[PDB]
């Protein structure tokens, strides 16, 4: 087996390590199959990509048989299989089998804190933000190793990236020295940033 | 996809041997290919393979040494003209040919014991 890391927004090649010349390709049946869902397959020199991949699949037939995902998913994640059935003489025998395991790192990228000046008093609201990772994130603002109460947060999915987006809003007094740290944690990581304040 | 095959057989007076496979069939079959295999210091070997579409009797070649009868997820596997010292473990392999996707299984193999008349 070969296992291949790509991240989240890259291309991602997934190799037969074997190919079939033009000649023989017409009686060959190539199935790529991710755990025993169907990818696409080929068949009579016929092709058929399944929905899932439909639009952001290219099927590399010279180079390896290989499949070339463009729009990485988090989902496509896992344990592809290429098959190559060849007949000969009776009937279809397999002439290869391949495996590869794809992995798609979406890590959070640093949140970014940024604060504006409200017409409240000494009361400044600072916003923390980062999207585009994978899996659900889970803030929470932390002064002095003690979970704050913020006033709004808002995580959302893009229906079509499978990414997410996190930001919230947390309001303090500008007297006092502040000291704040904004913990991201998706999945068994996290990520955070600090904003400090001072006089 | 799991396989299962007896443990042991021992041969005929002639040199006939059999034994059911049995494999997890997880779906609408229609391709099914099942190949022997013998298996000896490690060192794999072909004994016979067909593919027969389910629901038509399996039928082997004439260069053939084995022959068998499909009955559901059963298979009935005959091999033939065994002399003693081809005695070893016999493998019992099925594939899932079409429609996609495939399926793979491999029993533990059948250990057949054959004896050369006096
Ligand atoms: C015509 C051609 O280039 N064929 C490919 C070769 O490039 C590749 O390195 C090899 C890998 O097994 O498979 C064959
Ligand atoms: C099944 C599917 O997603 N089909 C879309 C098609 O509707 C769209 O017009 C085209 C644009 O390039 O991309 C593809
Ligand atoms: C605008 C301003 O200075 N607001 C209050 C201040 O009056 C108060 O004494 C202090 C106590 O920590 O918190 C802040
Ligand atoms: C301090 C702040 O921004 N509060 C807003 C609130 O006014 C609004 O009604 C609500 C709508 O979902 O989101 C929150
Ligand atoms: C509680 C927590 O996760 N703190 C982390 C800290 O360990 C890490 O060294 C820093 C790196 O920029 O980000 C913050
Ligand atoms: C489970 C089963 O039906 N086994 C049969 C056995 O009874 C029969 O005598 C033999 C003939 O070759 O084929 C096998
Ligand atoms: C389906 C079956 O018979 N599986 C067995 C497995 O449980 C056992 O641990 C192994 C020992 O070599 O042989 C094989």
């Amino acid at each position: 087996v070969i296992h291949v890391t790509k991240e989240v927004k890259e291309v991602a090649t997934l190799s037969c390590g074997h190919n079939v010349s033009v000649e023989e390709l017409a009686q060959t049946r190539i199935y790529w199959q991710k755990e025993k869902k169907m990818v696409l397959t080929m068949m009579s020199g016929d092709m058929n990509i399944w929905p899932e991949y439909k639009n952001r699949t290219i099927f590399d037939i010279t180079n390896n048989l290989s499949i070339v995902i463009l729009a990485l998913r988090p989902s496509d994640e896992g344990t592809y299989e290429c098959v190559v059935l060849k007949y000969e003489k009776d009937a279809f025998k397999r002439e290869h089998l391949a495996e590869v395991t794809l992995s798609v790192k979406a890590d959070f990228p640093t949140p970014s804190i940024s604060d504006f000046e409200i017409p409240t008093s000494n009361i400044r609201r600072i916003i923390c933000s980062t999207s585009g990772g994978f899996p659900e994130p889970h803030l929470s603002w932390l002064e002095n190793g003690e979970e704050l109460n913020a006033i709004n947060t808002t995580v959302s999915q893009d229906p079509e990236t499978e990414l997410y987006a996190v930001s919230s809003k947390l309001d303090f007094n500008m007297t006092t020295n502040h000291s704040f740290m904004c913990l991201i944690k998706y999945g068994h990581l996290r990520v955070n940033q600090t904003f400090n304040w001072n006089t | 996809m799991h396989v299962a095959q007896p443990a042991v057989v021992l041969a005929s007076s002639r040199g006939i041997a059999s034994f059911v496979c049995e494999y997890a069939s997880p779906g609408k079959a229609t391709e099914v290919r099942v190949t022997v295999l013998r298996q000896a210091d490690s060192q794999v070997t072909e004994v016979c393979a067909a593919t027969y579409m389910m629901g038509n009797e399996l039928t082997f070649l004439d260069d053939s040494i084995c022959t068998g009868t499909s009955s559901g997820n059963q298979v009935n596997l005959t091999i033939q003209g065994l002399r003693a010292m081809d005695t070893g473990l016999y493998i019992c392999k099925v594939e899932l040919m079409y429609p996609p996707p495939y399926y793979l299984g491999i029993g533990n193999g059948a250990q057949i014991y054959v004896i050369d008349p006096e």
